[PDB]
């Protein structure tokens, strides 16, 4: 019982309620056996919240599989995934912004 | 099917004349 | 009778009602008892094996 | 001595909707009121509010929810 | 990418006497064969009506039909009580027209579900030559699930009474004026009331009175004792 | 000889999917133990069962093990990881 | 579908087959709604008018 | 809910088991038109008997 | 206008049946019905005064 | 590992005159031909109803029918 | 003289829960599967009578019927939540007997139109061997539009 | 968060209401996770109006597919499309001929 | 917009009401995006009249295709067909002008 | 077909015993 | 089939109303 949580949207800020899948290898926690059973969680109004047992877990989402160590506290899910997600492909707006700055100012008297 | 019901209807009409006069 | 204090008694109550549904299922597929009687109402016999 | 009128209520329209442990005809005392409403597919969080009169602490009820899938796998 | 497709799928039958068959690994000498119809969705009848002398049709209703499931089992002919004959006898003993066997399917992706199944036609074996002399025989199964869905175990949530709401029946008019009785309100929150693709009809188990009735019961007479 | 376990998913709920127990044909304590493959289902995530000492095959979905069962009573994980 | 029959010096009959989702079939069904309970039809074609009352 | 009395109960059984029950709730006229002809003939024969008295 | 009351043959263990004071049976024709086929007929009243005698 | 499948299966007809034929050894010149239909289980008519709009069907009856045997005999 | 024929045709399904499938590009792993019956014309019943002894027949009526639409979809078996089992279940979730899905066709020559479509039979894949072990599977679709026209 | 807009017409000046399509790669914005869902937007009477989260986004319109950067404040869509095609990331800081002499123009509010 | 017109007849002098098709390449003009929608115009009693936005357009009729430049004031369609260009003009300068004008509209003085 | 008409006739002949006597 | 006898039965029931009333 550690709550792992996130807020999940599409590019328009609208909720995305596609299921997130949690599982593990067989292992023992506090004396009980944890099985490989795939726990499928709906985001509710875009909020994802799941109780997980500490240590190794697998996260699956669409094409993606990531391995996490569920920490012994109450962490946010992007922090556990972030090292395994590719950075958004660099696009030019900062260059154009700089190039259109560097004014010689207008200052009309009207 | 309907033609078989029509044939049986004609035969009953011919047999009803034992029991009726118009 | 079942213990209404504990889940095991709620399960015993459920399993008693499901048993009663099974007896009603078996009684609905059973044919009538048919008996034949003579002119002074003496029993001749039970009929089983009609078409 | 008979069991008390402990009951199973079943909402399904195909079966006797109220049945007692005693075999008492409690479903005849409903005046033709029926349970009519199912829990829809893909229903998440629901809050059920009951009320009771004439009960003592330590008695429990239960809610029982079937799981019937069109297929051997998938459809979550 | 390069990958062998070797699914996790486990298929087991539990028979009407509680004997078991693994149809995936064949530890009872029995395997599911390469022909299956009637897994996945059950058949549906959809009904439409003509809207008079106008374009198209209108939907009336749809109904899930019985699941007619057609499959074969490959039975290996080995020695002693592992002969084809003995295994085909053991297989026939698992099935009935009156009693449900149950077919279990397990996956990593969805867990475990079962289907309640019976014979719809008698099992068949082709007998071009004496099947005791053949090294494998396929037996053809035509089976029905008249309850057509795939089941998990039914979830039970306990609801606990916490206030004494007992009252004296004797001062009251008949039937009791329920607006002026003592009442406790119980709330229960269910996190996932119905995960499934199908409608769910809830069931409730409710405790009757713990206090003895006011009058004894005489078989053959109406019990007038209800008001008190 | 008594064996127990508590069995859960990664969210700490019960996993009541059936485990499987069997052996080779053998005699223990004057009883013949048959090759019958018994399905045992956890109840509220607990399982408890009796097993005859010596070799037993355990199965859970695709996982297979050959445990060796002691005279004393013991936890099924401690027996499984000894394989 | 519909049918009507005219007979000389004798009672003809008519019938209408209709869908239950039709707003007029709902009005024929609801006797709560008709304060004046009888239902009458007219079929008009080529100057002829069949008229009658629901049995 | 429409309420009235069960006026007719029919049961049928065959070598394939029960066909179930036909229940008439309320006073339906006979479905076969010929049984409506016989029903009117019963009414006439009782009236024709009292007219002879 | 009062709250419904029941015959004392109800409450009794093992009883089933109808008394006219308290009908209970409803054949629901809504979804999941179970009924094989049906015809509902409504017939209007067809006659306003009666003439008698002879 | 390596084995011949050679069953001890004996098929005999006793006729309506008490005359016997061994259809395995053909000592009377007659053998059971290939392709027999109707040995093993007898035919059964399972009866189900699908009334109304509830999912699936009810079992009503099953009856073991008249067994038809189709075979041939090879006469030398 | 010489050309490739490469039309801009876009086929999309919008499901009963508002999920979308691009059946031309298969970004959800699903493609329209070769043979399609029923896209291009609604069935019509033209009624004629041949009474007595005149040469020929007399027209009485014609009616546009409900349109049966038979097709299949190729579902690729990839890894993780993109297995055939996840895709064939997601595909099944888009469809209903009671609610209407929308089948959207866009072409540059004539713009965008959509058809309101229902199941008529349960979707089926053949199971010669376990579907999960096959590298692709075809789900057969028998679909009805009771309102038989293509809407803007 | 941020609103991007356009007025979208045919060569006859009547509205064109075909769908625009918007998506992104899996990434974090203002705490939240942004997924790969393709969101379809129809202009209404010729007005296109979409809430978009800041940073990288993909715009599909028929044959075309533009990769764009959503600004921190409200904007016209065609400026973001024009930026994406006119300035590839490899533009080598060419400084645009002082943005073509800035077109020699500016005005206060 | 500008109204473009023709009188359309068959060889026997009767009016010919078969459709003419109008389109463009994706571009911004005034405040608006112009789309690749193919707009189909019937002649009415043989009079073809269509209001078009100035600049590049595509005309199609039967087997034929032409790249017209629509002038700033009302014109006959045949004069534009007779003067039609071989291949479309590029938008390279316009996309830079639009990118600069967009970034300026995103943050005024 | 004529067999089904013969079955329907035998059922009506039986139901007509409600309404008739010799 | 039973349905064809049932259809013709229903027509005769509607034409019998020429000759009878409640």
């Amino acid at each position: 019982t550690v709550t792992i949580t996130a807020d999940v949207r599409d590019v328009t800020g609208q909720p995305d309620n596609q299921q997130w899948v949690f599982s593990t290898v067989l292992r023992q926690q506090d004396g009980s056996i944890l099985t490989q059973k795939q726990v499928r969680v709906n985001p509710v109004d875009g909020a994802l919240s799941v109780e997980l047992e500490p240590g190794f877990a697998i996260v699956v989402y669409g094409e993606y599989r990531w391995f996490i160590e569920v920490p012994e506290t109450d962490a946010g899910l992007w922090g556990l995934i972030a090292t395994s997600v590719a950075v958004p492909p660099d696009t030019s707006a900062e260059l154009l912004a700089d190039a259109v700055n560097g004014y010689l100012d207008a200052n009309p008297p009207s | 099917v309907d033609d078989a019901i029509a044939v049986k209807n004609n035969e009953v009409n011919k047999q009803a004349l034992t029991y009726t006069r118009r | 009778a079942a213990d209404m204090t504990t889940l095991a008694g709620h399960q015993q109550l459920w399993d008693t009602v499901m048993k009663r549904r099974q007896k009603r299922e078996d009684e609905r597929i059973a044919p009538p008892l048919i008996r034949l009687w003579d002119g002074d109402y003496k029993l001749r016999g039970q009929l089983v094996g009609e078409r | 001595t008979y069991p008390a009128e402990n009951v199973v209520v079943d909402s399904d329209p195909r079966e006797e909707q109220v049945s007692s442990e005693s075999g008492s005809p409690i479903w005849e005392r409903m005046n033709s009121v029926r349970f009519l409403h199912y829990i829809p597919p893909y229903t998440g969080e629901v809050t059920f509010k009951l009320s009771v009169s004439g009960a003592v602490p330590g008695q429990i009820a239960t809610l029982r929810l079937p799981r019937a899938w069109s297929r051997p796998w998938g459809l979550e | 990418a390069s990958r062998l497709l070797d699914p996790d799928t486990l298929v087991e039958l539990e028979g009407v006497n509680g004997e078991w068959f693994d149809l995936t690994n064949g530890t009872e000498g029995i395997y599911l064969a390469t022909e299956v119809t009637g897994l996945l969705d059950p058949p549906v009848k959809a009904t439409y009506e003509e809207p008079g002398n106008f374009p198209g049709a209108r939907y009336l209703n749809h109904r899930v039909l019985r699941r007619d499931l057609v499959f074969g089992v490959e039975i290996l002919n080995d020695e002693n009580d592992e002969t084809w004959l003995r295994r085909d006898s053991a297989w026939r003993k698992a099935w009935s027209f009156k009693r449900d066997a149950k077919l279990h399917i397990t996956t990593g992706e969805s867990g475990h579900r079962y289907l309640k199944v019976r014979l719809f036609e008698s099992p068949t074996t082709d007998m071009v030559t004496d099947p005791r002399g053949r090294e494998v025989n396929i037996t053809k199964m035509v089976v029905v699930a008249g309850d057509p869905f795939w089941y998990e175990d039914d979830v039970v949530y306990p609801i606990e009474v916490q206030e004494d709401t007992t009252f004296d029946p004797n001062p009251l008019p008949w039937p009791w004026p329920q607006p002026e009785l003592p009442v406790e309100d119980i709330e229960i929150t269910v996190p996932n009331a119905n995960p499934t693709d199908n409608i769910i009809w809830p069931k409730w188990t409710l405790p009757g009175s713990s206090e003895k009735p006011a009058e004894p019961y005489i078989p053959g007479l109406p019990w007038l004792g209800a008001p008190k | 000889t008594t064996v127990t376990a508590t069995v859960h998913d990664i969210s700490g709920r019960p996993d009541d999917s059936h485990w499987t127990f069997s052996s080779d044909l053998r005699e223990q304590d004057g009883v013949i133990i048959t090759p019958r493959v018994v399905r045992v289902k956890p109840f509220n995530g607990e399982l408890a069962l009796t097993l005859p000492p010596g070799p037993v095959r355990v199965t859970h979905h695709q996982d297979r093990w050959l445990i060796d069962v002691p005279e004393e009573d013991s936890d099924l994980w401690d027996l499984i990881e000894a394989a | 579908s519909h049918k009507f029959e005219f007979i000389e010096n004798e009672t003809g009959t008519a019938s209408i087959t209709i869908s239950l989702d039709h707003y007029l079939a709902k009005w024929i069904a609801s006797h709560k709604g008709r304060a004046r309970r009888n239902v009458h039809v007219s079929f008009d074609k080529q100057g002829a008018r069949w008229t009658g009352r629901m049995d | 809910i429409f309420v009235e009395r069960v006026t007719k109960l029919t049961y049928e059984w065959t070598s394939d088991g029960p066909k179930g029950w036909t229940i008439t709730i309320g006073y339906k006229e006979p479905e076969d038109p010929i049984l409506k002809a016989f029903e009117l003939i019963q009414y006439i024969n009782s009236n024709l008997g009292q007219l002879g008295i | 206008t009062g709250l419904p009351t029941y015959p004392g043959e109800y409450y009794t263990p093992g009883f089933l049946g109808t008394y006219p004071k308290a009908p209970h049976v409803v054949f629901m024709e809504s979804p999941y019905t179970g009924i094989e086929s049906s015809k509902f007929t409504y017939t209007e009243a067809t006659d306003t005064s009666f003439v008698l005698g002879g």
